């Protein structure tokens, strides 16, 4: 649901 | 031939304040607005602000006192610059140009700049080559990798044969260590009968710390 | 502020097939809606403007519609690279506001994970850590577990996990596990194993190795 710094994608 | 490019991505200490160049080409910042808008893990995509084609700027509501954008027109230059960033002003930032040169329809953008904000210093990593062996062989077909080691901050790129190998490449998202340092892996798969042949070097840069390490991997 | 609501945040489906995004406004916005992609490591690429209005350079299979508070960005035929988070953007209230996004995966046929092993570097070794990596690759679904033993003994807490996100070519996803250790540790013990389990795996696959050989 959230943005992923390490992967610049949304991540749960 | 539109394009925006944006100074590297860089720590920043707290309550400190941050610079961004976004130097564009394919167009005149006389003709047209620059955008800046963020990506954080605390906001999402979030707009920032505007520098207009006549020097008028516009600032989002929580960032009129400490956001100011300039730019030098000749040298199709603009700067982006914030004060007083905390933690969770860690985000990823852009420039961006829209359509037409009034509207907000963002579609050129810059690559981003990877702001991290925290008190640590900068640190280079160390690579280690992930040797191809029996135990990373697979019907014909062999593993191979750099281990990217105990770097801050974020990000690091890794490319392999200078951009030249692509297929199979697999860079492995970074993990924070309990160290509080990062730590990723790039791996790629290629034939076994290469590894006598070719040469296989990973390409290694973390611009926070201008550590550039190319890494030949070897069958040990 | 114009508060966007994507939903869901995560959209699970197959090739070939529609797939549609939706986006809600929290009060009427007209039709003043963008929509973008997002792929890994990239910048947002514009696909629609104005809810429904085309783009340069973006394929055919995308559309949009919607008016008021109600939007849909649409893919009617849906391919392996568009594997993305999507997000909706309004503009009819100032300041411009975006969705939280949606995510899109892929479904594929379970597809078995190579396993391979990598001990610790005499480079490494030098520097007084040992990284042990084990490396599963092009695998489906995502779910996966490593087990770590060294001299039989159960490792626990010592490892750390990275998964890339699904590959935009094959619908994969492929997985590392890092063992750390002392050296002291490392030079104290001889076989060093991961076990891997896995849906497309009839039984676990073991990669080890004999520290030396
Ligand atoms: C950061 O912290 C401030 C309060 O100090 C808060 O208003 C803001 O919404 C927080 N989140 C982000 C992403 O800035």
């Amino acid at each position: 649901g959230q943005a992923d710094l390490s992967t610049r994608r949304l991540k749960g | 031939q539109v394009q925006l490019k944006q100074s590297g991505p860089g720590l920043v200490q707290p309550s400190q304040s941050l610079s961004i160049t976004c130097t564009v080409s394919g167009f005149s910042l006389t003709n047209y607005g620059v955008h800046w808008v963020r990506q954080s893990p605390g906001k999402g995509l979030e707009w920032l602000g505007v520098i207009w084609s006549g020097g008028n700027t516009d600032y989002n509501t929580p960032f009129t006192s400490r956001l100011s954008i300039n730019k030098d027109n000749s040298k199709s230059q603009v700067f982006f610059k914030m004060n007083s960033l905390q933690s969770n002003d860690t985000a990823i930032y852009y420039c961006a140009r829209a359509l037409t040169y009034y509207d907000y329809e963002f579609a050129y953008w810059g690559q981003g700049t990877l702001v991290t904000v925290s008190a640590a210093s900068t640190k280079g990593p160390s690579v280690f080559p992930l040797a191809p062996s029996s135990k990373s062989t697979s019907g014909g077909t062999a593993a191979l990798g750099c281990l990217v080691k105990d770097y801050f901050p974020e990000p690091v790129t890794v490319s392999w044969n200078s951009g030249a190998l692509t297929s199979g490449v697999h860079t492995f998202p970074a993990v924070l260590q309990s160290s509080g340092l990062y730590s990723l892996s790039s791996v790629v798969t290629v034939p076994s009968s290469s590894l006598g042949t070719q040469t296989y070097i990973c390409n290694v840069n973390h611009k926070p710390s201008n550590t550039k390490v190319d890494k030949r991997v070897e069958p040990k | 502020d114009i508060l966007l609501t994507q939903s869901p945040v995560i959209l699970s489906v197959s090739p070939g097939e529609r797939v549609s995004f939706s986006c809600r406004a929290s009060q009427s916005i007209g039709t003043n809606i963008h929509w973008y992609q997002q792929r890994t490591n990239g910048s947002p690429r514009l696909l629609i403007k104005y809810a429904s209005e085309s783009i340069s350079g973006i394929p055919s299979r995308f559309s949009g519609s919607g008016s008021g508070t109600d939007f849909t960005l649409s893919i009617n035929s849906v391919e392996s690279e568009d594997i993305a988070d999507y997000y909706c953007q309004q503009n009819n209230n100032w300041p411009t506001t975006f969705g939280a996004g949606t995510k899109l995966e892929l479904k594929r046929t379970v597809a078995a994970p190579s396993v391979f092993i990598f001990p610790p570097s005499d480079e490494q070794l030098k520097s007084g850590t040992a990284s042990v990596v084990c490396l599963l690759n092009n695998f489906y679904p995502r779910e996966a577990k490593v087990q770590w033993k060294v001299d039989n003994a159960l490792q626990s807490g010592n490892s750390q996990e990275s998964v890339t996100e699904q590959d935009s070519k094959d619908s994969t996803y492929s997985l590392s596990s890092t063992l750390t250790l002392s050296k002291a540790d490392y030079e104290k013990h001889k076989v060093y194993a991961c076990e891997v389990t896995h849906q497309g795996l009839s039984s676990p696959v073991t990669k080890s190795f004999n520290r030396g050989a």
